[PDB]
């Protein structure tokens, strides 16, 4: 949570938290395995 | 006739479509304004997280209803 995340390109958690968790919760973790 | 699917990044693609079209039409669509893959799209209506199977009409879907997307990423 030390904005270690892919930020602040390509995305921002004003354009993907819009949602369910159910889905922000998955680039959450998609984030993890991405590198981050 | 033309839907404002939201992108990751705040800009709102807009492309045409029918109540005869599909979920994986509006995301061909989609990889004609942005190049982007059907296979990592993942477009959403009110977060009834859409299928590939459907039609607009079968969500009574407007021509203006506004989508979001949000991406696969896959592994890079």
């Amino acid at each position: 949570a030390e904005e270690k995340l892919p930020f602040p390109p390509d995305i921002d958690p004003q354009v993907f938290y819009e949602l369910p968790e159910e889905v922000q919760k998955e680039l959450m973790a998609e984030w993890e395995r991405a590198g981050a | 006739m033309q839907i404002f699917v939201k992108t990751l990044t705040g800009k709102t693609i807009t492309l045409e479509v029918e109540p005869s079209d599909t979920i994986e039409n509006v995301k061909a669509k989609i990889q004609d304004k942005e190049g982007i893959p059907p296979d990592q799209q993942r477009l959403i209506f009110a977060g009834k997280q859409l299928e590939d199977g459907r039609t607009l009409s079968d969500y009574n879907i407007q021509k203006e209803s506004t989508l979001h997307l949000v991406l696969r990423l896959r592994g890079g």
